[PDB]
RNA sequence: CCCGCAGAAGAAGCACCGGCUAACUCCGUGCCAGCAGCCGCGGUAAUACGGAGGGUGCAAGCGUUAAUCGGAAUUACUGGGCGUAAAGCGCACGCAGGCGGUUUGUUAAGUCAGAUGUGAAAUCCCCGGGCUCAACCUGGGAACUGCAUCUGAUACUGGCAAGCUUGAGUCUCGUAGAGGGGGGUAGAAUUCCAGGUGUAGCGGUGAAAUGCGUAGAGAUCUGGAGGAAUACCGGUGGCGAAGGCGGCCCCCUGGACGAAGACUGACGCUCAGGUGCGAAAGCGUGGGGAGCAAACAGGAUUAGAUACCCUGGUAGUCCACGCCGUAAACGAUGUCGACUUGGAGGUUGUGCCCUUGAGGCGUGGCUUCCGGAGCUAACGCGUUAAGUCGACCGCCUGGGGAGUACGGCCGCAAGGUUAAAACUCAAAUGAAUUGACGGGGGCGCCUUGAAACCGUAGGGGAACCUGCGGUUGGAUCACCUCCU
RNA sequence: UAGCUAGUAGGUGGGGUAACGGCUCACCUAGGCGACGAUCCCUAGCUGGUCUGAGAGGAUGACCAGCCACACUGGAACUGA
């Protein structure tokens, strides 16, 4: 509409909030898994997803997705916490750091492993 | 909250004991899914893997002779660092220790509540609730967590 | 209300072009008979002229080109809602130079053409080609 | 009409009952064997009214429950609960889930029996529930729900989505629990004076009470009561309400 | 930094390979579970999972996360929209603000031109130089959009002065009209009362029942009462800002349009706040209460029936005086001004010709339906624009959460008003196309006997039921693959 | 977040500074400010620049250079150019 308006009330360019919050803008974050649990998504969906509750530095707690195989994760344990969602789930956009402080490489895993958090095989 | 409560349990019982783990706790919820959670732990330990072993068992072994599947998905899970926990038993290893509880009797000197462990009778849970003590049934109780003073 | 007597005649001359008028017709005003000139200057009408004395009309007659209009765009950038000036070389090219602004200078009414080799910037009009 | 569908709400219903012997348990609408099965079970033996005769045979005839309850085949508002209180020993719990048209209909009836009931507990519609328990300066309040928390203290026990019913409704739907009081915390001279002071008020509810109770009592009782007749009629607590109805009563 | 010596000798990885997106096939695998930025991948081969070979990309790096800008015109200064997708205040008046016809003089604030001072260096950019090159360093220029001051310029804008009549507006004479306010009054009508004649029924429905009548009802005659509304005209019709306005007469009173001059002399438009008008419902105070009728009450119906049916019936409906301040208050279309093909009507002035009376040439105003151009997502709009444009105002920025919270304001109360966010979703949505439709309907063929809401008030087994009055936006739903 | 403010706004006179000045003090006047957003509350050192962007814009102010403020926290004041 008019200039005249323009001028009474400048163009409102909205803000966004950070869709990944508990980060507060760092590039990853340490937390302990306050628990640890394995989902069916649905009532014919067989792919199980594996899951934490963790409390990071900052006192936040949020759900993040394990990634891969199995490891020695369990509640005591402490967790590296990265960006990333799990389209098919609802809210989940933090992924576990393969590799980290506690957490095992894909011992097995020949490929994209430096995902995995696994060294080059030692031949 | 469950269907069967105690057929339920046998029916996890099966896999959990074929894996020598425990049973701990089983809850539903009713919502946007409907959604059965079971708490196991064995003292030598649970990791995530455990978890996902006895969830695709139970996930074969209950389906297939379902009493129902509403909405339906589960979980299998540890027991948090805040705990739930649910008989005398339970309770009776930790008394003298922190707790938060919600119940089926729901009245003024409110029914919702932080406490510490007292002592466990046959049928209640004696608790220093709000540094004052006093005791609720098993039965009029309905959910209760322990060490809350762990975030 | 009328508030832009030159808008006015420039719709008038859109208009009577999409029409297919011979010529169109306004309460004639010393810029706007300026504004005719400069534009048959730049040869965009066969004709321009003022008739009657108190009350003036001035007629433009349109010119077509072999089966259409010749101004094809025309549009006022001053808008009496907010005016525009420009410096020198700030004068704009209307279709890379192959179209006209109109400039009030302080030397007069003219061609951006005009304007620029005669060191003026001003107010600038409208566009056209 | 409508019976439930899934286990876990029957279940918590069934349990949150605590239907057990040292109770004059009494069911009405039986309905689906599913969830009139946990609470003949529960209860060693347990009565039950059915307003259906083809059901009423449909369970006395399951082996489960015929030789566990003892059944009955009729209307409800017609039946004697002040005798089966007396049969039952102590007075009565009674509980179930209906089509509830008759809802209404079963409030009175269950407050004609005030003495021979214990306690109420069923299953109805989420607004007639959110009126029955309305607090008295709410849109929710009104007449029924008077009458209602006059009778009792009333209290919700649990609510349940519509998914959960077997024929499913649109509507939520809560189970309620409700309890006559051991001595009225409100004594009135007579309920009748309570129902029309009520009915002429709520009648007319948008209108100040000198234009509705003030119809009938003078402002200059209403003040004397302590009320301010420009009041509208649901600002209006129980308790002036009962301390009306024995003015009527008394002064009449 | 140069020089000597020996030897390929001491020195390559990391992503990805279904598409977007360069790069593919075998193998297993079983929807085991993996895979994931998104679209999505999979059971029996999977180019998408895991492994192998093969390939592509980037390289002492390569990937992942985070964060900002981009893309995003996706806040649209440049560079967006508001009939139906989100969006035009229910309407009007009006202060501040913005904007403003036309002619001449004057001014020179804006504006323009030129000058002068200043705009730190570094950075940026250009042109060079120097490190073996490069990065890096560095000379010189350009740049520093600006600010100040001086000097001119005078079109345009602004100021000042003078006018002007085209906008605006006054006057004189007519015209049409449910425009408003106030006061009388009429013929139908219903109910009711009082008789009169009269007698077994009436009443009601699908049928019933409740209801009314032997104290005479019903019916029908007369006489009286009272409250309400104006059959017909009446229309694709008039008036009104909108809400709205309809028997008749009077009284007061508003606006409009035409006629023909005369007169003022730009007096104008728009309008944030502001002010006022504002259906239906409801409220306030005091009347009235015929008919109708939420609520209520009672009889029926139904598996149930809260509905749908009936017999009753309060509030209300009416009036005076306060309030509320909302409506699908919708042309879903802000106000004002200019322009731009036609055509058939309606209505209401007016001029001229009338041969009169009909006619027939004109010529305003209002208004209806078609439709050209153009516009539009399409539907459609279309000189009464949704075309072409000028001035100002209002409003929108994905869907839900939610016009909801909270706070403020306002209200007698209802509520109104202003108005979030968390949280959650990959949509949500408009128009239109083709099948279903389907129940058909007609004659295998063409093809349809097949309510939603708005505001508001009240009930309350439901979604719901009821009353008041407004709007029309009167309904469906949708599965097995592909390259030049 | 709508009203704000009593050395407040202005004046005279005294005192005060290196210097002008409610700087301050006596009196005296009743001002002064604000919807061209004062007041109030949140958040932030500022700038040359930097990143992005075709540009307009948007983001931002680490490093280096200029300015500012601070030096355990809160108070003062000595000395000296
Ligand atoms: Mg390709
Ligand atoms: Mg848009
Ligand atoms: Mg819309
Ligand atoms: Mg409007
Ligand atoms: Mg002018
Ligand atoms: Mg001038
Ligand atoms: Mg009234
Ligand atoms: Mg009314
Ligand atoms: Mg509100
Ligand atoms: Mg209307
Ligand atoms: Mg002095
Ligand atoms: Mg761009």
């Amino acid at each position: 509409a008019t200039v005249n308006q323009l001028v009474r009330k400048p163009r409102a360019r909205k803000v966004a909030k950070s869709n990944v919050p508990a980060l507060e803008a760092c590039p990853q974050k340490r937390g302990v898994c306050t628990r640890v649990y394995t989902t069916t998504p649905k009532k014919p969906n067989s792919a199980l997803r594996k899951v934490c509750r963790v409390r990071l530095t900052n006192g936040f707690e949020v759900t993040s997705y394990i990634g891969g195989e199995g490891h020695n994760l369990q509640e005591h344990s402490v967790i590296l916490i990265r960006g990333g969602r799990v389209k098919d789930l609802p809210g989940v956009r933090y992924h576990t750091v393969r590799g980290a402080l506690d957490c095992s490489g894909v011992k097995d895993r020949k490929q994209a492993r430096s995902k995995y958090g696994v060294k080059r095989p030692k031949a | 909250m469950s269907t069967l409560e105690q057929k339920l349990t046998e029916m996890i019982t099966a896999p959990v004991e074929a894996l020598g783990f425990e049973l701990v706790g089983i809850e539903f919820i009713r919502g946007r899914t409907s959604t059965l959670r079971i708490y196991i732990d064995s003292e030598d330990g649970i990791n995530v893997d455990d978890c996902a072993d006895v969830s695709h068992q139970v996930s074969a072994v209950l389906d297939v002779e379902d009493p129902i599947t509403v909405a339906y998905n589960l979980e299998v899970s540890s027991p948090g660092l805040d705990r739930p926990l649910f008989t005398a038993e339970h309770y009776a290893r930790f008394v003298g220790e922190e707790v938060t509880l919600v119940l089926r009797m729901a009245v003024q000197n409110r029914r919702k509540w932080q406490g510490v462990i007292k002592a466990v009778d046959g049928e209640m849970i004696t608790v220093t609730v709000e540094g004052k003590d006093e005791v609720f049934a098993l039965s009029n109780i309905q959910k209760a967590n322990l060490v809350p003073h762990f975030a | 209300s009328m508030q832009d007597p030159i808008a006015d005649m420039l719709t008038r001359i859109r208009n009577g072009q999409a029409a297919n008028k011979a010529a169109v017709t306004m309460p004639s005003s010393k810029l706007k008979v300026a504004i005719a000139n400069v534009l048959k200057e730049e040869g965009f009408i066969e004709d321009f002229k003022v008739e009657g004395d108190t009350k003036p009309e001035l007629e433009l007659t349109l010119k077509y080109f072999q089966g259409k209009a010749v101004v094809e765009s025309i549009q006022r950038v001053s808008r009496p809602g907010l005016r525009i000036y420009k410096r020198k070389d700030e004068l704009p090219k209307v279709m890379a130079g192959l179209g006209i602004a109109v400039v009030s200078t302080s030397k007069g009414v003219m061609t951006d053409r005009a304007a620029r080799q005669a060191g003026l910037g001003g107010e600038i009009i409208c566009y056209v080609a | 009409q409508n019976f439930l569908n899934d286990q876990f709400v029957i279940d918590s219903i069934v349990s949150a009952i605590n239907p057990q012997k040292g109770q004059a348990m009494v069911e009405i609408g039986p309905g689906l064997a599913a969830l009139t099965e946990p609470v003949g079970e529960r209860l060693d033996q347990l009565t039950v009214i059915e307003l259906d005769r083809d059901l009423a045979a449909r369970l006395q005839t399951h082996p489960f429950l015929g030789p566990k309850l003892t059944i009955y085949q009729q209307d409800a508002m017609t039946f004697n609960f002040g005798e089966l209180a007396e049969k039952m020993g102590q007075p009565l719990r009674v509980f179930g889930n209906l089509p509830y048209n008759i809802s209404t209909p079963l409030m009175f009836h269950l407050f004609s029996y005030t003495d021979a009931i214990a306690d109420m507990h069923f299953m109805l519609q989420k607004e007639v529930v959110n009126r029955l328990v309305a607090g008295p300066n709410s849109k929710a309040y009104g007449r029924l729900s008077v009458m209602a928390q006059y009778y009792c203290n009333v209290i919700p026990v649990l609510e349940v989505p519509p998914s959960a019913f077997t024929p499913p409704p649109k509507v939520d739907s809560a189970v309620v629990r409700l309890v006559p009081h051991a001595t009225m915390p409100h004594p009135v001279k007579d309920v009748r004076v309570l129902s029309r002071i009520t009915t002429e008020a709520f009648n007319q509810r948008r209108k100040t009470i000198r234009n509705s109770l003030g119809n009938l009592f003078s402002v200059e009782v209403l003040t004397g009561m302590g009320i301010d007749p420009a009041m509208r009629a649901e600002n209006i607590s129980v308790a002036q309400y009962c301390q009306m109805a024995n003015y009527l009563a008394e002064n009449a």
